[PDB]
């Protein structure tokens, strides 16, 4: 028999078939340590073959390069419990967590630290710890290539390109170790958010389970349990969804079909899943993942034939695929080819990318590789799709809290239609019209089912809100539906004549007002609130971790020195602006010293334009009119809309459907109240409505 | 016959690598209220840092301080100098040099961490054995053929014996340029906006048979203000339609020949204005296969005899498997 | 023990040069030049070198006259430690007046090659350096299969991502590799190269320095690691190294022999079970 | 008889105050004057480009300095932006007094001045002296006004590449007087010397620029320095000194390098064409990091015979030494060039710029010389022999021989006595023995029959310190004491700073307090009046030992022996709230650079003070107009006025 001197230092070991030849020895070490070697081979009664054994400590990737900054302390590879601080040079604003304590799983915590000056068209993608980047140009259409260092394996996008919409193609690469794994608590929010986007029409869901000899009967039972809870949850949301169950082996066997109408009923799908057994899989105990993906491909091309080439009923069909596999594809070829076929056949591109998400949940500890899960799963910015959990217990744990979406809170926001054939209101459902007693018209934005955020200057006649009216979008008529107002809260710091003693006729500081409607708005395709940043709602809309802060939302949404934004015109059309931040903000707002009517006695530019204002209007930018004041200044990220400001005042009014610029003194210039500088006031008057992040 | 020590060396895990090699640091500007202390972290590079210093105060004008020489020395290090130019698929020889300034004999194992994209000798896992006499230096040669086509992080390590616990590790990112050499394609067009025929001009697109895929196509325009051109370049491009307008004269004449980075794929157009005899030079750079051993000098070294390997570098059958 | 070097120099331009030249050869990893031989060289009237300096793996010679013809000199060195790894060294020649007019040569070991053996085809190369293919022989030697050694090599370590039984059509030598163009009898396993099928051509290349022999007209079972060379024709071209299983397929007469019936039959049993069913894991 | 004097700098700078001196003479005791002074346009139109400033004087107070302001808006509106040909402006004093007293046709008395928009001090420094292609470049500029106080005026920076084309331009405001900025060099940029320029937005001519070198290279590990035994080579036919070099090479971190040195000799001329010696190349093994080689007698003679060159013609050429040391066994290459070696006929050089010209007859001649070692530091204790030949005043010329050693830093002040009615004076200054340095100068004499003369005597020839009071003596020569006082003014940075009157006495003295801002060179100008003919003399005084108005001290705790990665407690000491700007530079950058760029130090700042000085020589002149022109002022007394200077250079 094999020799018994196979003890590991600081850990235990297990055997499959005793000391008989051909038995596999498994090495286990406590958390924060890794087995080395992981497993041994008893040979043909020979010496214990290995691909002295010691539980070497977990050691964690160190920053190979940190552009435009410094990092302390500097070490070859940080140990468990260690900390690293990332503060960088002047003129550069930090993103991500400045302090990262590396967890016992071989990963750091928080988003990767990088500071960008914003001059580049796209935000700085940064160098993830343990990785390198090639190409230091962030212009539109340029590319960056990432390469791991030492013995790390790359999970993520090995190549990212700066797209037109200001978001790099693919996910953020993260160099990982062969022995690193993921905690259920870390990955549950990622899965929850990604599925929330898959839900954001009818959705098609495919569940792929593993039943080879490598996966045990109990492990397959836990796979079945996790799939059943997942299916139970997806049907509890009352969404148009069909789920299919495929359990693959050396040859794939389909247990449920989406062609069959039966997939939309919970009892039937759970009964079909429970009828699965390991026995019907002993006829071939391989892992042919390409075969299962080809089965999905045949499934959807049958759906393609039966629905039609061009019919709307299929175009709104989104696909999400889950794989609960041990990542040991050993037959049928590379699984990536079938994913290539799927991408080719759904016509996936930079726009239809939302219609296809692949989740590659690996399970196990000894035959799990990273490359297959990374390649198989999809790669999208701000999300993670390739995971591994050491045990199936962890799989059940992460799934049972995977959709932890707070019950009855609701308050969705920032959902619109981006089709040109859609109506103006349906494209911008937050947009409302405000009628004060002065008979002049202003705009506003729905921030909830009851509250509207607008500009204070729109109400010059006083504070008698009972004579004011609002019109929100309404499906039944383009005129909208008129509501009365229960109460009005104008910012106490607002006074257009506060600075008259210094020769400034009109000062728009604190030009913000919150209006409560008499009746709750019925949510529909013409009436939805816009996500007010720096809350749980916008955080879920932005695909970000739970522990995000308000400064984080500033850094992310207002992430460039020139950030494109939008406002709604009088006729309902969406116009284009660019917000100037940082250094360019000062040059943007300096043209107020050349005004001739508003400020005849103006010696300090900061006195009329403060930090409370965003600045826009250069280039070919559109200039809002007086009637458009109070409307939301919003930006689009990740197919959701976010209000970073609203129109306050401008140095040129084009409306003095019709518009006209000019080319003399003064050049057009506009200022909008930056919502991020008013956070205390919205928190005072809105804390019991939205759930605000820590500042 | 020669005695070799195996696995009685340092564990290679405690040795602190050196990665931060900035040519300059401490670029910040500070506000000092007659006294300030700075806790600055020394970079790993082994040179002397000449700390400059300038003062600007609202009451005492300007003062420039005397530079402070600061020395960093380790007494035993693996100094490595990457070649100035490394090309993909082209063979280079990294030269890590071990300086032993102690008063004792030291025997050290030097190896390069195996990394994807680098073709080393024997897979990169084999460690070269060298001995550095006290108060002297010894070089060790590593041959590498990089095929990564991108920047790659190598980590050369020296491991002393457990009897004498010394060692150094260096990890500098090695950038590899794309295959082939660079080629410059300058196109000169005299610019007379007075002649109406010269008001518009079309530059032919580049179709170079020898241009290498991923050619790093960069176009820089060189327009001379010698006499008020308003030359504007509009161009349809694969990335998009970008147009940059150049006003060289700026109603002023002090050496205002201009040069701007101007990013296109294939096609470019010119709109002219003003009154001058300026010159436009669009510069195109791309990779190309071309060659040049010297044509003037040549050298060839032949070796004959028996050399002994360490039984881990013999590429032959084990004869028992 | 002792190795005889030979450093040779000459010039061809005859115009661009400025006269004298500087020799800078670096010995192997574990060699230092002998000062006695160098001083004997420099003591001769027609020494061809006016000065020298030698410490450890670095040898300096000052050539004051580089002629058109091949005129040169060699010296002897000794070994301190065994060469830790197989690799070519470099010898450089500088110009005395214009050192930037320098240009190096790479010289190999006494028996090894000049440059790092790498397999380039199309616009990619794979690092060909490594270990010799074993050419496993169990049936011909008569050793019975133990614990399914071939299956164990296929499924546990090194896991095999390509496996075919190939009939070697021809043997050729290209660059530093000996190419064995072959025809696919059957495809047991495959990860990449989805267009693998029988009666198809594949190029299998091994470094010429090794002694591995694939006799034409005979079938072998080939398994191992996948390569990314693409053969410049479209079909992936594989390289034979370590982690690659090479076995000779049974013939009409060697499997007939007595100590070989069980071994050959077990090998075909493996062939059918692995081609048809799979790793079973 | 009564007169009004107008004093102003010959060049007026826009946007900064202009100082105008005004003086009366032969004014009745009870009489008073009233008026205003301002600039105008140069006959194009008669709009005042400056707000009027009043000046009221009487007999007891007959002098006053007026801080006249010249705002940019008035200068633009009145038309200094619209002249033709050269820049010129008119400064005029208006008062009803001329018509009332002198019965002059006009109440206008003025001067012709040249207006220039250069103003303020602009300094800027880059990240490194030398960069690789494709590397990020950081830099910053500092904006200071005339008094180097921080300034908030807007500036526009620009970047010019190696060929000289603009690559960048940034128009930036100054909240903090410091503007940091970075840009990336193109990857395909060939080696060259780039340039960064910074100008004030409204100041067209106020361009200050620095240069950084771009070159393909890699960071060297060690540097080689060739230090000659003596920085001069004596080529006199009598003998030739030995030539020996000490080639040193050290690892930058301190230790010496073990290797070999390859040395190539040659003759390099002024133009730059170098002809090497075929043969005589020296190769040696470095011992203790140093190699001491020398050129023999017969070897060098044979080299010149091979080049068919003689010793006598070796004048102005240089012995070029090039070294290319190979580190062994490292194999690294490093090159060091020597080009400072000069073949000279004397080991000393005489600088006779400081000796004042056109000195007065009847007062001591102050001959000042600078005995500087040829291509070295100033020499001390080196005797100077000087022969003065006073040319025929009516009698035979006489020879005056004075000897005096240099007191220190090459300073020698030899006060030879000049007799009256001297026609002209010839001087022969010779310093050094043997092989002296010969310098000959000739000075004429003021025309005979002049209205008078003024002599300035400086008892202490040593340069004044900062904050050190300087006292001068003034003596009228060759005329009666009709006048009662004389008037003097102090010029620093091209502006009149001080004006005062001292009564006429015997062996008088005037004390000038050397303030810091007067450094490093201020003009003392003095004049009196003999009837209606002004006579003046202006002595130039240089202040050395310059130091900051404040102070900035950098210090590192403990000895300068650290190990990589540990902490440094850098110490910053100053005397006020300062925007201290720091920078850490690797020393290897200096070695890798082909030309060693000296870092910014107080020499350049103090030269920046001198860049605004309009002085023309060490002062002095035959006439009052010449003295005033050399000092850099414009004088109008109503009858005779100095013309505007032809050029700023004053050749
Ligand atoms: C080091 O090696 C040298 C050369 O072999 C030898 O002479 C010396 O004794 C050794 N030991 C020390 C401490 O220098
Ligand atoms: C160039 O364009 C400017 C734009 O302001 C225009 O005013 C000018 O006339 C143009 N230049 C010439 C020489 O016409
Ligand atoms: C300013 O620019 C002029 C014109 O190019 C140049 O001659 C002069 O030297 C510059 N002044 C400086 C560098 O101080
Ligand atoms: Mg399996």
């Amino acid at each position: 028999s094999c020799p018994q001197n196979v003890n590991i230092s600081g850990g235990t070991f297990t055997l499959s078939h005793g000391w008989a030849p051909g038995s596999l020895l498994t090495y286990s070490c406590p958390q924060g340590l890794y087995p080395s070697p992981a497993s041994r081979l008893c040979k043909s009664s020979g010496q214990w073959q290995t691909p002295k054994a010691v539980c070497k400590p977990v050691r964690c990737p160190a920053p190979v390069s940190f552009e435009n900054g410094i990092y302390t302390p500097r070490l070859g590879s940080y140990p468990v419990g260690g900390n690293v601080s990332f503060e960088c040079e002047d003129g550069f604003i930090l993103r991500g967590s400045p302090v990262r304590q590396c967890r016992p799983n071989g990963m750091w915590d928080g988003e990767t630290a990088v500071c960008d000056n914003g001059a580049g068209h796209c935000p700085n993608p940064g160098i993830s710890l343990g990785a390198v980047r090639t190409g230091f140009r962030f212009g539109h259409g340029d590319k960056v290539r990432y390469r791991c260092s030492s013995n790390l394996v790359l999970t993520g996008s090995s190549e990212r390109e700066c797209q037109g919409n200001g978001v790099w193609s693919g996910t953020e690469p993260i160099c990982r170790q062969p022995y690193s794994y993921d905690f259920p608590e870390d990955v549950a929010p990622a899965l929850g958010t990604s599925f929330s986007h898959m839900l954001g029409g009818h959705l098609n869901l495919y569940l792929l389970l593993d039943c080879s000899q490598s996966v045990s009967e109990n492990d397959f039972l836990i796979f079945k349990e996790s799939a059943s809870l997942m299916v139970d949850r997806i049907f509890s949301f009352e969404i148009n969804v069909s789920v299919a169950i495929i359990t693959f082996a050396s040859e794939p066997k389909v247990l449920m079909s989406v062609l069959n109408d039966n997939s939309r009923d919970m009892t039937e799908v759970i009964s079909s899943l429970e009828n699965a057994n390991y026995k019907d899989h002993e006829n071939g105990t391989g892992t042919n993942t390409y075969a299962a993906l080809n089965s999905v491909y045949l499934m959807m091309n049958n759906q393609m034939r039966l629905l039609g080439m061009e019919t709307m009923a299929w175009q709104e069909i989104r696909h999400a695929i889950i794989l609960l596999t041990d990542g040991k594809s050993n037959m049928g070829g590379s699984p990536k080819t079938a994913v290539d076929h799927i991408r080719e056949i759904l016509n996936i591109n930079q726009k239809r990318n939302d219609y296809l998400d692949i989740y590659a949940i690996g399970v196990g500890k000894l035959d799990v590789d990273w490359r297959e899960l990374n390649e198989l799963g999809s790669k999208k910015d701000g999300e993670r799709h390739a995971f591994i959990l050491q045990d199936t217990k962890a799989l059940h744990q992460v799934f049972e809290h995977m959709l932890d979406v707070s019950k009855l809170t609701d308050t969705i926001c920032g959902v619109g239609n981006m089709s040109a054939n859609a109506s103006d209101q349906e494209r911008t459902p937050w947009h409302v019209t405000i009628k004060p007693k002065s008979q002049e018209t202003c705009r506003g934005a729905l921030i909830s089912d009851q509250w509207v955020l607008t500009a204070a200057h729109c109400f010059r006649d006083g504070n008698d809100h009972s004579l004011w009216r609002v019109n929100v979008g309404d499906p039944k008529s383009q005129w909208g539906k008129e509501f009365l107002i229960e109460k009005a809260v104008i910012s106490p710091g607002f006074d257009v004549f506060a600075k008259k003693n210094q020769g400034i006729l009109e000062f728009y500081g604190d030009d913000i007002a919150l209006l409560k409607l008499a009746q709750k708005v019925k949510m529909s395709t013409h009436a939805r609130p816009i996500c007010l940043p720096c809350t749980m709602e916008a955080n879920l809309a932005l695909r970000r971790p739970q522990g995000s802060t308000c400064r984080d939302h500033e850094n992310e949404l207002l992430n460039k020195q020139s950030v494109p934004a939008h406002f709604v015109a009088l006729n309902g059309s969406k116009l284009n602006i660019n917000l100037k931040m940082g250094v360019e903000w000062t040059s943007c707002a300096e043209v107020v010293s050349q005004e001739k009517t508003m400020f005849p006695n103006l010696t300090d530019v900061r006195e009329v334009v403060t930090d409370q204002f965003l600045c826009s209007g250069t280039q070919e930018d559109e200039s809002p009119c007086k009637g458009e004041s109070g409307g939301a200044v919003f930006l689009e990220r990740r197919f959701r809309f976010f209000q970073v400001g609203l129109v306050s005042w401008g140095l040129y009014n084009p409306c003095l459907r019709k518009r006209a610029p000019r080319s003399k003194v003064p050049p057009p210039r506009d200022f909008h109240i930056n919502l991020f500088r008013m956070q205390p006031w919205l928190r005072q008057h809105l804390g019991d409505v939205l759930n605000f992040l820590p500042l | 016959l020669e005695i070799l020590q195996e696995e009685d060396l340092i564990d290679e895990d405690d040795i602190p690598v050196r990665s931060f090699f900035p040519e300059n640091w401490l670029w910040r500007v500070e506000t000092v209220d007659r006294f300030q202390i700075l806790t600055l972290w020394l970079p790993d590079s082994l040179t002397t840092w000449e700390i400059h210093g300038l003062s600007l105060s609202k009451t005492k004008g300007l003062c420039v301080a005397t530079p402070v020489q600061l020395r960093v020395f380790r007494e035993f290090h693996l100094h490595l100098r990457l070649p100035m130019s490394v090309r993909r698929f082209e063979q280079l020889e990294l030269r890590p040099v071990l300086y032993n300034y102690l008063d004792k004999n030291l025997t050290v194992s030097v190896h390069v961490s195996p990394v994807e994209g680098l073709c080393l000798a024997g897979g990169g896992g084999l460690a070269q054995q060298v001995l550095v006499p006290a108060g002297s230096a010894r070089p060790v040669a590593f041959s590498v053929v990089p095929t990564a086509a991108a920047a790659v992080s190598l980590k050369v390590v020296a491991r002393g014996s457990f009897e004498f616990p010394v060692g150094d590790a260096v990890s500098k990112v090695l950038q590899i340029e794309k295959e082939g050499a660079i080629h410059r394609e300058e196109l000169v067009y005299e610019l007379n906006p007075l002649d109406h025929r010269g008001r518009t001009l079309e530059i032919p697109g580049n179709s170079d048979p020898n241009m290498i895929p991923d050619g790093d196509f960069n176009s820089y325009v060189r327009v001379t203000a010698s006499d008020g051109l308003n030359v504007t370049l509009s161009s349809t491009g694969r990335n998009g339609f970008k147009s940059h307008a150049l006003q060289l004269n700026n109603r002023q004449i002090r050496g205002l020949e201009e040069e701007l980075q101007f990013s296109l794929g294939s096609k470019i157009n010119v709109k002219v204005g003003g009154n001058s005899k300026g010159t436009l030079k669009v510069l195109r750079t791309y990779n190309v296969l071309d060659m040049k051993t010297c044509q003037d000098l040549q050298i060839e070294v032949t070796v004959k005899g028996h050399v002994e390997y360490t039984m881990e570098a013999n590429e032959d059958y084990e004869d028992y498997e």
